[PDB]
Protein backbone atom coordinates (compact mmCIF):
# COMPACT_ATOMS: atom_id res chain seq x y z
CA UNK A 1 0.00 0.00 0.00
CA UNK A 2 2.83 2.47 0.72
CA UNK A 3 4.47 1.80 -2.69
CA UNK A 4 0.91 2.34 -4.58
CA UNK A 5 0.26 5.51 -2.36
CA UNK A 6 4.05 6.78 -3.75
CA UNK A 7 3.24 6.17 -7.39
CA UNK A 8 -0.03 7.67 -7.05
CA UNK A 9 1.17 11.07 -5.44
CA UNK A 10 4.00 10.81 -8.36
CA UNK A 11 1.38 10.85 -11.06
CA UNK A 12 -0.37 13.67 -9.78
CA UNK A 13 3.18 15.88 -9.74
CA UNK A 14 3.40 14.45 -13.04
CA UNK A 15 0.14 15.99 -14.03
CA UNK A 16 0.77 19.20 -11.91
CA UNK A 17 3.63 20.17 -14.02
CA UNK A 18 2.32 18.59 -16.88
CA UNK A 19 -0.85 21.37 -16.64
CA UNK A 20 1.73 24.28 -15.91
CA UNK A 21 4.16 23.65 -19.06
CA UNK A 22 0.93 23.53 -21.43
CA UNK A 23 -0.10 26.88 -19.44
CA UNK A 24 3.37 28.34 -20.46
CA UNK A 25 3.05 27.38 -24.06
CA UNK A 26 -0.43 29.24 -23.47
CA UNK A 27 1.43 32.09 -22.53
CA UNK A 28 3.91 32.34 -24.65
CA UNK A 29 1.87 31.92 -28.13
CA UNK A 30 -0.28 34.90 -26.53
CA UNK A 31 2.86 37.00 -26.20
CA UNK A 32 3.59 36.28 -29.56
CA UNK A 33 0.22 37.10 -30.79
CA UNK A 34 0.32 40.44 -29.02
CA UNK A 35 3.46 41.47 -31.14
CA UNK A 36 1.96 40.45 -34.16
CA UNK A 37 -0.53 42.99 -33.54
CA UNK A 38 1.46 45.64 -32.75
CA UNK A 39 3.63 45.17 -35.55
CA UNK A 40 0.39 45.18 -37.53
CA UNK A 41 -0.78 48.26 -35.77
CA UNK A 42 2.15 49.92 -36.82
CA UNK A 43 1.88 49.41 -40.68
CA UNK A 44 -1.65 50.27 -40.77
CA UNK A 45 -0.45 53.41 -39.04
CA UNK A 46 1.91 53.98 -41.50
CA UNK A 47 -0.61 53.55 -44.10
CA UNK A 48 -3.58 55.80 -42.96
CA UNK A 49 -1.01 58.08 -42.57
CA UNK A 50 -0.03 57.71 -45.79
CA UNK A 51 -3.49 57.84 -47.13
CA UNK A 52 -4.04 60.91 -44.77
CA UNK A 53 -1.29 63.26 -46.06
CA UNK A 54 -1.09 62.21 -49.82
CA UNK A 55 -5.00 63.89 -49.83
CA UNK A 56 -4.20 66.73 -51.55
CA UNK B 1 -34.91 61.55 -33.21
CA UNK B 2 -32.70 64.54 -32.30
CA UNK B 3 -33.07 66.41 -36.18
CA UNK B 4 -31.65 70.13 -36.55
CA UNK B 5 -33.11 72.59 -38.67
CA UNK B 6 -30.76 74.76 -40.41
CA UNK B 7 -31.76 78.88 -41.38
CA UNK B 8 -30.01 81.25 -42.86
CA UNK B 9 -30.16 84.58 -43.39
CA UNK B 10 -28.33 87.44 -45.05
CA UNK B 11 -25.76 87.22 -48.06
CA UNK B 12 -23.42 86.14 -45.93
CA UNK B 13 -25.51 83.28 -43.86
CA UNK B 14 -26.29 82.08 -47.03
CA UNK B 15 -22.96 81.55 -48.75
CA UNK B 16 -21.82 79.46 -45.54
CA UNK B 17 -24.99 77.56 -45.57
CA UNK B 18 -24.81 76.40 -48.86
CA UNK B 19 -20.99 75.53 -48.04
CA UNK B 20 -22.12 73.55 -45.39
CA UNK B 21 -24.59 71.66 -47.04
CA UNK B 22 -22.10 70.89 -49.95
CA UNK B 23 -19.41 69.42 -47.12
CA UNK B 24 -22.07 67.66 -44.82
CA UNK B 25 -23.11 66.36 -48.43
CA UNK B 26 -19.48 64.86 -49.14
CA UNK B 27 -19.27 63.71 -45.54
CA UNK B 28 -22.48 61.62 -46.07
CA UNK B 29 -21.23 60.55 -49.11
CA UNK B 30 -24.47 62.20 -51.07
CA UNK B 31 -23.62 63.52 -54.74
CA UNK B 32 -24.81 66.78 -56.16
CA UNK B 33 -28.28 65.40 -57.29
CA UNK B 34 -28.76 64.10 -53.52
CA UNK B 35 -28.47 60.39 -54.14
CA UNK B 36 -26.24 58.10 -52.32
CA UNK B 37 -23.26 56.76 -53.16
CA UNK B 38 -32.39 61.87 -41.15
CA UNK B 39 -30.97 64.51 -38.61
CA UNK B 40 -30.10 66.75 -41.09
CA UNK B 41 -31.80 65.69 -44.53
CA UNK B 42 -35.00 64.51 -45.13
CA UNK B 43 -36.01 61.42 -47.12
CA UNK B 44 -38.03 62.33 -50.60
CA UNK B 45 -39.80 60.80 -53.30
CA UNK B 46 -37.13 58.54 -55.19
CA UNK B 47 -34.55 58.10 -53.19
CA UNK B 48 -33.83 61.70 -52.94
CA UNK B 49 -32.65 63.64 -50.11
CA UNK B 50 -33.04 67.37 -49.38
CA UNK B 51 -32.05 69.53 -46.64
CA UNK B 52 -33.80 70.72 -43.67
CA UNK B 53 -33.01 74.00 -44.06
CA UNK B 54 -34.97 77.31 -45.05
CA UNK B 55 -33.14 80.08 -47.33
CA UNK B 56 -34.40 83.71 -46.44
CA UNK B 57 -32.51 86.95 -47.56
CA UNK B 58 -34.58 90.45 -49.15
CA UNK B 59 -32.46 90.43 -51.96
CA UNK B 60 -32.99 87.74 -55.05
CA UNK B 61 -28.91 87.75 -55.61
CA UNK B 62 -28.30 85.37 -53.08
CA UNK B 63 -30.94 83.53 -55.34
CA UNK B 64 -28.65 83.15 -58.17
CA UNK B 65 -25.90 82.81 -55.74
CA UNK B 66 -26.81 79.20 -53.84
CA UNK B 67 -28.20 78.30 -57.22
CA UNK B 68 -24.68 78.75 -58.89
CA UNK B 69 -22.48 76.65 -56.76
CA UNK B 70 -22.41 73.36 -56.92
CA UNK B 71 -25.15 71.13 -54.61
CA UNK B 72 -27.12 74.20 -55.10
CA UNK B 73 -30.47 71.66 -56.96
CA UNK B 74 -30.56 69.32 -53.16
CA UNK B 75 -32.56 72.64 -51.74
CA UNK B 76 -36.46 72.57 -52.26
CA UNK B 77 -38.23 75.79 -54.09
CA UNK B 78 -40.68 75.79 -51.11
CA UNK B 79 -37.57 76.48 -49.13
CA UNK B 80 -36.54 79.47 -51.07
CA UNK B 81 -38.07 82.90 -49.65
CA UNK B 82 -36.75 86.12 -51.27
CA UNK B 83 -37.79 89.92 -51.12
CA UNK B 84 -37.05 92.34 -53.48
CA UNK B 85 -35.10 95.43 -52.14
CA UNK B 86 -32.83 94.33 -49.88
CA UNK B 87 -32.03 95.65 -46.81
CA UNK B 88 -29.04 97.75 -48.60
CA UNK B 89 -26.63 97.52 -45.56
CA UNK B 90 -29.44 98.85 -43.09
CA UNK B 91 -30.36 97.11 -39.84
CA UNK B 92 -33.58 98.83 -39.32
CA UNK B 93 -34.95 97.67 -43.15
CA UNK B 94 -34.81 94.22 -42.22
CA UNK B 95 -36.50 94.55 -38.46
CA UNK B 96 -38.96 97.31 -38.48
CA UNK B 97 -40.48 97.90 -41.82
CA UNK B 98 -39.50 95.76 -44.61
CA UNK B 99 -38.01 92.81 -42.75
CA UNK B 100 -41.24 91.96 -40.72
CA UNK B 101 -43.50 91.25 -44.13
CA UNK B 102 -40.99 88.62 -44.88
CA UNK B 103 -40.88 86.87 -41.27
CA UNK B 104 -44.60 85.82 -41.73
CA UNK B 105 -44.57 84.03 -44.12
CA UNK B 106 -41.04 82.68 -43.13
CA UNK B 107 -42.64 81.56 -39.68
CA UNK B 108 -44.99 79.35 -42.29
CA UNK B 109 -42.16 77.96 -43.76
CA UNK B 110 -40.69 77.12 -40.37
CA UNK B 111 -44.16 75.60 -38.59
CA UNK B 112 -44.64 73.39 -41.71
CA UNK B 113 -41.08 72.10 -41.12
CA UNK B 114 -40.82 71.92 -37.51
CA UNK B 115 -43.27 69.88 -37.07
CA UNK B 116 -42.34 67.18 -39.95
CA UNK B 117 -40.01 66.29 -37.61
CA UNK B 118 -40.88 64.27 -34.38
CA UNK B 119 -37.99 64.51 -32.10
CA UNK B 120 -36.39 68.13 -32.44
CA UNK B 121 -33.13 68.68 -30.89
CA UNK B 122 -33.03 72.40 -31.55
CA UNK B 123 -32.39 74.78 -34.23
CA UNK B 124 -29.36 76.50 -36.28
CA UNK B 125 -29.01 79.79 -37.47
CA UNK B 126 -26.03 80.88 -39.91
CA UNK B 127 -26.10 84.79 -40.77
CA UNK B 128 -23.74 88.07 -40.28
CA UNK B 129 -24.26 90.77 -37.33
CA UNK B 130 -23.41 94.30 -39.52
CA UNK B 131 -25.36 93.47 -42.43
CA UNK B 132 -28.94 94.70 -42.22
CA UNK B 133 -30.51 91.55 -43.52
CA UNK B 134 -29.13 88.87 -42.28
CA UNK B 135 -28.76 90.11 -38.54
CA UNK B 136 -32.45 92.11 -38.62
CA UNK B 137 -33.88 89.01 -39.61
CA UNK B 138 -32.14 86.88 -38.31
CA UNK B 139 -32.63 88.46 -34.61
CA UNK B 140 -36.99 89.14 -35.54
CA UNK B 141 -36.74 85.82 -35.99
CA UNK B 142 -34.56 84.39 -33.07
CA UNK B 143 -37.13 86.49 -31.20
CA UNK B 144 -40.66 84.39 -32.79
CA UNK B 145 -38.73 81.06 -32.37
CA UNK B 146 -37.97 81.31 -28.87
CA UNK B 147 -41.87 82.59 -28.01
CA UNK B 148 -43.06 79.12 -30.29
CA UNK B 149 -40.62 76.40 -28.79
CA UNK B 150 -38.87 77.82 -25.72
CA UNK B 151 -37.80 74.23 -25.29
CA UNK B 152 -35.42 73.35 -27.98
CA UNK B 153 -32.01 75.31 -28.34
CA UNK B 154 -31.09 77.77 -31.26
CA UNK B 155 -27.12 78.20 -31.61
CA UNK B 156 -26.59 81.00 -33.78
CA UNK B 157 -23.19 80.10 -36.17
CA UNK B 158 -22.97 84.34 -36.07
CA UNK B 159 -19.89 86.43 -37.96
CA UNK B 160 -19.35 89.06 -35.66
CA UNK B 161 -17.80 92.34 -38.12
CA UNK B 162 -14.36 92.24 -38.64
CA UNK B 163 -13.01 94.45 -36.25
CA UNK B 164 -10.23 96.35 -37.63
CA UNK B 165 -10.42 95.99 -41.55
CA UNK B 166 -13.88 97.00 -41.89
CA UNK B 167 -15.44 97.15 -44.96
CA UNK B 168 -18.97 99.12 -44.17
CA UNK B 169 -19.07 102.42 -42.32
CA UNK B 170 -22.52 101.12 -40.59
CA UNK B 171 -21.00 97.64 -38.57
CA UNK B 172 -21.21 99.41 -34.93
CA UNK B 173 -24.69 100.33 -35.37
CA UNK B 174 -26.28 97.04 -36.53
CA UNK B 175 -23.54 94.86 -34.46
CA UNK B 176 -24.93 96.61 -30.72
CA UNK B 177 -28.64 96.62 -31.86
CA UNK B 178 -28.60 92.86 -32.70
CA UNK B 179 -26.11 92.03 -29.88
CA UNK B 180 -28.88 93.47 -27.49
CA UNK B 181 -31.60 91.00 -28.87
CA UNK B 182 -29.28 88.09 -29.06
CA UNK B 183 -28.27 88.17 -25.95
CA UNK B 184 -31.54 87.41 -24.54
CA UNK B 185 -33.15 84.98 -26.47
CA UNK B 186 -30.27 83.13 -27.52
CA UNK B 187 -27.81 79.76 -26.63
CA UNK B 188 -25.11 79.56 -28.23
CA UNK B 189 -23.83 82.38 -30.01
CA UNK B 190 -20.26 80.98 -31.83
CA UNK B 191 -18.34 84.45 -32.78
CA UNK B 192 -16.47 84.18 -35.88
CA UNK B 193 -14.46 87.48 -37.69
CA UNK B 194 -12.81 87.78 -40.84
CA UNK B 195 -9.79 88.90 -39.05
CA UNK B 196 -9.02 85.73 -37.54
CA UNK B 197 -9.50 83.65 -40.68
CA UNK B 198 -7.13 85.95 -42.94
CA UNK B 199 -5.10 85.15 -40.16
CA UNK B 200 -5.28 80.96 -39.79
CA UNK B 201 -5.39 80.98 -43.92
CA UNK B 202 -2.33 83.19 -44.41
CA UNK B 203 -0.04 82.02 -41.58
CA UNK B 204 -0.73 78.33 -41.27
CA UNK B 205 -1.33 77.07 -45.20
CA UNK B 206 0.75 79.90 -47.02
CA UNK B 207 -2.29 79.75 -49.39
CA UNK B 208 -1.39 82.14 -52.61
CA UNK B 209 -5.33 83.73 -53.01
CA UNK B 210 -7.88 83.48 -49.93
CA UNK B 211 -11.25 83.92 -51.17
CA UNK B 212 -14.61 83.74 -49.65
CA UNK B 213 -14.68 79.86 -50.50
CA UNK B 214 -11.88 79.29 -48.57
CA UNK B 215 -13.23 81.14 -45.46
CA UNK B 216 -16.17 78.95 -45.64
CA UNK B 217 -15.25 75.96 -46.45
CA UNK B 218 -13.20 76.20 -43.07
CA UNK B 219 -15.99 77.40 -41.12
CA UNK B 220 -17.90 74.62 -42.71
CA UNK B 221 -15.57 72.26 -41.37
CA UNK B 222 -15.87 73.72 -37.86
CA UNK B 223 -19.69 73.49 -38.07
CA UNK B 224 -19.46 69.64 -38.64
CA UNK B 225 -17.19 68.75 -36.28
CA UNK B 226 -19.07 70.86 -34.09
CA UNK B 227 -22.03 67.91 -34.16
CA UNK B 228 -20.25 65.34 -36.27
CA UNK B 229 -19.60 63.23 -32.27
CA UNK B 230 -23.91 63.37 -32.47
CA UNK B 231 -24.31 62.25 -36.15
CA UNK B 232 -22.39 59.20 -35.11
CA UNK B 233 -21.54 56.17 -32.91
CA UNK B 234 -18.55 56.85 -30.44
CA UNK B 235 -16.78 55.20 -27.53
CA UNK B 236 -17.81 59.01 -25.19
CA UNK B 237 -21.17 60.34 -27.37
CA UNK B 238 -22.52 64.50 -26.62
CA UNK B 239 -24.74 66.17 -28.36
CA UNK B 240 -26.05 69.97 -28.92
CA UNK B 241 -27.47 70.33 -25.36
CA UNK B 242 -24.55 68.58 -23.34
CA UNK B 243 -22.36 70.94 -24.78
CA UNK B 244 -24.70 73.74 -23.50
CA UNK B 245 -24.72 72.38 -20.07
CA UNK B 246 -21.07 71.65 -20.02
CA UNK B 247 -20.32 75.04 -21.59
CA UNK B 248 -22.68 77.76 -19.68
CA UNK B 249 -22.57 78.65 -15.97
CA UNK B 250 -24.74 81.27 -15.86
CA UNK B 251 -27.93 81.88 -18.70
CA UNK B 252 -26.32 84.86 -20.27
CA UNK B 253 -22.38 83.91 -20.30
CA UNK B 254 -22.89 81.79 -23.25
CA UNK B 255 -20.59 82.95 -26.38
CA UNK B 256 -18.44 81.01 -27.51
CA UNK B 257 -14.79 80.70 -29.24
CA UNK B 258 -14.29 78.30 -31.81
CA UNK B 259 -11.24 75.74 -33.25
CA UNK B 260 -10.85 73.45 -35.87
CA UNK B 261 -7.34 71.03 -35.97
CA UNK B 262 -5.46 69.95 -37.37
CA UNK B 263 -4.17 72.56 -40.51
CA UNK B 264 -1.17 72.83 -42.35
CA UNK B 265 -0.01 72.88 -45.90
CA UNK B 266 2.08 70.94 -47.94
CA UNK B 267 5.52 71.94 -46.48
CA UNK B 268 4.83 71.17 -43.10
CA UNK B 269 2.54 68.41 -44.27
CA UNK B 270 5.39 66.40 -45.36
CA UNK B 271 6.69 66.90 -41.76
CA UNK B 272 4.80 66.62 -38.38
CA UNK B 273 3.51 63.18 -37.70
CA UNK B 274 -0.49 62.98 -36.45
CA UNK B 275 -0.51 62.56 -32.99
CA UNK B 276 -2.84 63.12 -30.60
CA UNK B 277 -0.48 65.81 -28.02
CA UNK B 278 0.45 67.44 -31.40
CA UNK B 279 -3.35 67.80 -32.55
CA UNK B 280 -3.66 69.33 -28.33
CA UNK B 281 -0.28 71.92 -29.15
CA UNK B 282 -2.27 73.12 -32.30
CA UNK B 283 -5.60 73.28 -30.91
CA UNK B 284 -4.63 75.33 -27.82
CA UNK B 285 -2.59 77.64 -29.18
CA UNK B 286 -3.98 81.68 -29.43
CA UNK B 287 -3.86 82.58 -32.98
CA UNK B 288 -5.52 79.00 -34.12
CA UNK B 289 -9.17 80.80 -33.24
CA UNK B 290 -11.79 81.74 -35.12
CA UNK B 291 -12.14 85.16 -32.85
CA UNK B 292 -9.40 87.56 -33.03
CA UNK B 293 -8.99 87.90 -29.20
CA UNK B 294 -5.97 86.11 -27.65
CA UNK B 295 -6.89 83.58 -25.32
CA UNK B 296 -4.56 84.38 -23.04
CA UNK B 297 -5.93 88.12 -22.60
CA UNK B 298 -8.76 86.46 -20.27
CA UNK B 299 -9.01 82.91 -18.69
CA UNK B 300 -10.94 80.30 -19.82
CA UNK B 301 -14.73 79.81 -18.35
CA UNK B 302 -15.09 76.66 -19.73
CA UNK B 303 -13.94 74.65 -23.04
CA UNK B 304 -14.94 70.95 -24.79
CA UNK B 305 -13.15 69.59 -27.31
CA UNK B 306 -14.64 66.86 -29.52
CA UNK B 307 -12.26 64.71 -31.45
CA UNK B 308 -12.74 62.68 -34.65
CA UNK B 309 -11.70 58.96 -35.45
CA UNK B 310 -9.63 56.07 -33.66
CA UNK B 311 -7.36 56.83 -30.56
CA UNK B 312 -6.83 56.01 -27.36
CA UNK B 313 -9.47 57.95 -24.90
CA UNK B 314 -6.31 57.40 -22.31
CA UNK B 315 -4.27 59.89 -24.28
CA UNK B 316 -6.56 62.28 -24.56
CA UNK B 317 -7.60 62.69 -21.20
CA UNK B 318 -3.93 62.77 -19.93
CA UNK B 319 -3.56 65.48 -22.80
CA UNK B 320 -6.62 67.29 -21.27
CA UNK B 321 -5.53 67.21 -17.94
CA UNK B 322 -1.76 68.04 -18.39
CA UNK B 323 -2.76 70.74 -20.34
CA UNK B 324 -5.40 72.40 -18.17
CA UNK B 325 -2.61 71.92 -15.06
CA UNK B 326 0.28 73.02 -16.46
CA UNK B 327 -1.27 76.60 -17.37
CA UNK B 328 -3.38 77.43 -14.72
CA UNK B 329 -2.40 80.34 -15.03
CA UNK B 330 -4.99 80.88 -18.15
CA UNK B 331 -7.43 79.02 -16.78
CA UNK B 332 -9.62 79.62 -14.10
CA UNK B 333 -9.47 78.15 -10.31
CA UNK B 334 -13.03 78.86 -8.68
CA UNK B 335 -14.59 75.85 -11.26
CA UNK B 336 -12.55 72.55 -11.11
CA UNK B 337 -11.32 70.13 -14.01
CA UNK B 338 -13.19 73.33 -16.41
CA UNK B 339 -12.17 71.00 -19.54
CA UNK B 340 -14.74 68.52 -21.00
CA UNK B 341 -13.73 66.14 -23.70
CA UNK B 342 -15.64 63.79 -26.21
CA UNK B 343 -14.69 61.34 -28.90
CA UNK B 344 -16.36 60.05 -31.98
CA UNK B 345 -15.60 56.93 -34.14
CA UNK B 346 -16.05 58.30 -37.87
CA UNK B 347 -13.63 60.91 -38.86
CA UNK B 348 -13.84 63.30 -41.86
CA UNK B 349 -13.19 62.72 -45.52
CA UNK B 350 -9.72 60.77 -45.42
CA UNK B 351 -8.53 62.88 -42.25
CA UNK B 352 -7.37 60.36 -39.52
CA UNK B 353 -7.98 62.71 -36.87
CA UNK B 354 -9.68 65.96 -35.78
CA UNK B 355 -10.67 67.60 -33.51
CA UNK B 356 -13.17 70.91 -32.88
CA UNK B 357 -12.62 72.77 -29.89
CA UNK B 358 -15.65 75.00 -28.08
CA UNK B 359 -14.78 77.47 -25.68
CA UNK B 360 -16.87 79.94 -23.29
CA UNK B 361 -14.00 82.04 -22.01
CA UNK B 362 -13.91 85.63 -21.16
CA UNK B 363 -11.25 86.59 -23.35
CA UNK B 364 -14.05 87.94 -25.94
CA UNK B 365 -15.58 90.46 -23.95
CA UNK B 366 -12.91 92.85 -25.68
CA UNK B 367 -14.26 92.08 -29.09
CA UNK B 368 -17.87 93.57 -27.55
CA UNK B 369 -15.85 96.33 -25.98
CA UNK B 370 -14.21 97.53 -29.25
CA UNK B 371 -17.69 97.11 -31.13
CA UNK B 372 -19.22 99.27 -28.31
CA UNK B 373 -16.21 101.72 -28.31
CA UNK B 374 -16.43 102.45 -32.23
CA UNK B 375 -20.48 102.48 -31.46
CA UNK B 376 -20.50 105.31 -28.73
CA UNK B 377 -17.81 107.38 -30.90
CA UNK B 378 -20.40 107.52 -34.00
CA UNK B 379 -23.40 108.01 -31.48
CA UNK B 380 -22.51 111.03 -29.40
CA UNK B 381 -22.09 112.87 -32.90
CA UNK B 382 -25.61 111.30 -34.22
CA UNK B 383 -23.61 109.93 -37.02
CA UNK B 384 -25.82 108.09 -39.81
CA UNK B 385 -28.58 107.99 -37.57
CA UNK B 386 -31.32 109.48 -39.82
CA UNK B 387 -31.36 106.61 -41.89
CA UNK B 388 -32.36 104.54 -38.72
CA UNK B 389 -34.73 107.19 -36.82
CA UNK B 390 -36.37 107.63 -40.40
CA UNK B 391 -37.94 104.23 -40.26
CA UNK B 392 -39.96 104.22 -36.63
CA UNK B 393 -36.58 103.28 -34.75
CA UNK B 394 -36.35 106.05 -31.94
CA UNK B 395 -33.15 107.65 -30.54
CA UNK B 396 -33.36 105.40 -26.51
CA UNK B 397 -33.30 102.30 -28.49
CA UNK B 398 -29.91 102.59 -29.12
CA UNK B 399 -28.63 103.88 -25.58
CA UNK B 400 -31.05 100.69 -23.98
CA UNK B 401 -28.42 98.35 -26.19
CA UNK B 402 -25.47 99.93 -25.66
CA UNK B 403 -26.29 99.92 -21.72
CA UNK B 404 -27.26 95.91 -22.12
CA UNK B 405 -23.68 95.53 -23.79
CA UNK B 406 -22.03 97.22 -21.30
CA UNK B 407 -24.03 95.31 -18.63
CA UNK B 408 -23.18 91.70 -20.49
CA UNK B 409 -19.25 92.62 -20.44
CA UNK B 410 -19.45 93.92 -16.95
CA UNK B 411 -20.79 90.33 -15.89
CA UNK B 412 -18.17 88.66 -17.68
CA UNK B 413 -15.85 91.18 -16.15
CA UNK B 414 -17.17 90.86 -12.39
CA UNK B 415 -17.41 86.86 -12.43
CA UNK B 416 -14.41 86.46 -13.86
CA UNK B 417 -12.73 88.08 -11.12
CA UNK B 418 -14.55 85.83 -8.42
CA UNK B 419 -12.96 83.79 -6.32
CA UNK B 420 -13.49 81.03 -3.65
N1 LIG C 1 -16.68 84.51 -44.40
C1 LIG C 1 -17.56 85.44 -45.18
N2 LIG C 1 -17.77 86.79 -44.70
C2 LIG C 1 -18.65 87.73 -45.47
C3 LIG C 1 -19.25 87.34 -46.61
N3 LIG C 1 -19.96 88.36 -47.09
C4 LIG C 1 -19.82 89.41 -46.25
N4 LIG C 1 -19.01 89.00 -45.27
C5 LIG C 1 -18.80 90.10 -44.29
O1 LIG C 1 -19.89 90.26 -43.54
C6 LIG C 1 -20.17 91.86 -43.42
C7 LIG C 1 -21.42 92.21 -44.21
O2 LIG C 1 -22.24 91.10 -44.30
P1 LIG C 1 -23.31 91.01 -45.57
O3 LIG C 1 -23.66 89.55 -45.84
O4 LIG C 1 -22.68 91.64 -46.84
O5 LIG C 1 -24.70 91.85 -45.18
P2 LIG C 1 -26.19 91.46 -45.77
O6 LIG C 1 -26.29 91.87 -47.21
O7 LIG C 1 -27.24 92.15 -44.97
O8 LIG C 1 -26.39 89.98 -45.65
C8 LIG C 1 -19.14 92.45 -43.93
O9 LIG C 1 -18.11 92.63 -42.90
C9 LIG C 1 -18.60 91.42 -45.00
O10 LIG C 1 -17.29 91.64 -45.22
C10 LIG C 1 -19.04 85.92 -47.12
O11 LIG C 1 -19.55 85.58 -48.11
N5 LIG C 1 -18.19 85.01 -46.38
Amino acid sequence: INMMRGDLEDNLNQKRRNWEKNTKEFNIQQRNEKLDYERSSHLDNQAQNQYHITYC
Amino acid sequence: MREIVHIQGGQCGNQIGAKFWEVISDEHGIDPTGTYHNVYYNEATGGRYVPRAILMDLEPGTMDSVRAGPFGQLFRPDNFVFGQTGAGNNWAKGHYTEGAELIDSVLDVVRKEAEGCDCLQGFQITHSLGGGTGSGMGTLLISKVREEYPDRIMETFSVVPSPKVSDTVVEPYNATLSVHQLVENADECMVIDNEALYDICFRTLKLTTPTYGDLNHLVSAAMSGVTCCLRFPGQLNSDLRKLAVNLIPFPRLHFFMIGFAPLTSRGSQQYRALTVPELTQQMFDAKNMMCAADPRHGRYLTASALFRGRMSTKEVDEQMLNVQNKNSSYFVEWIPNNIKSSICDIPPKGLKMAVTFVGNSTAIQEMFKRVAEQFTAMFRRKAFLHWYTGEGMDEMEFTEAESNMNDLVSEYQQYQDATA
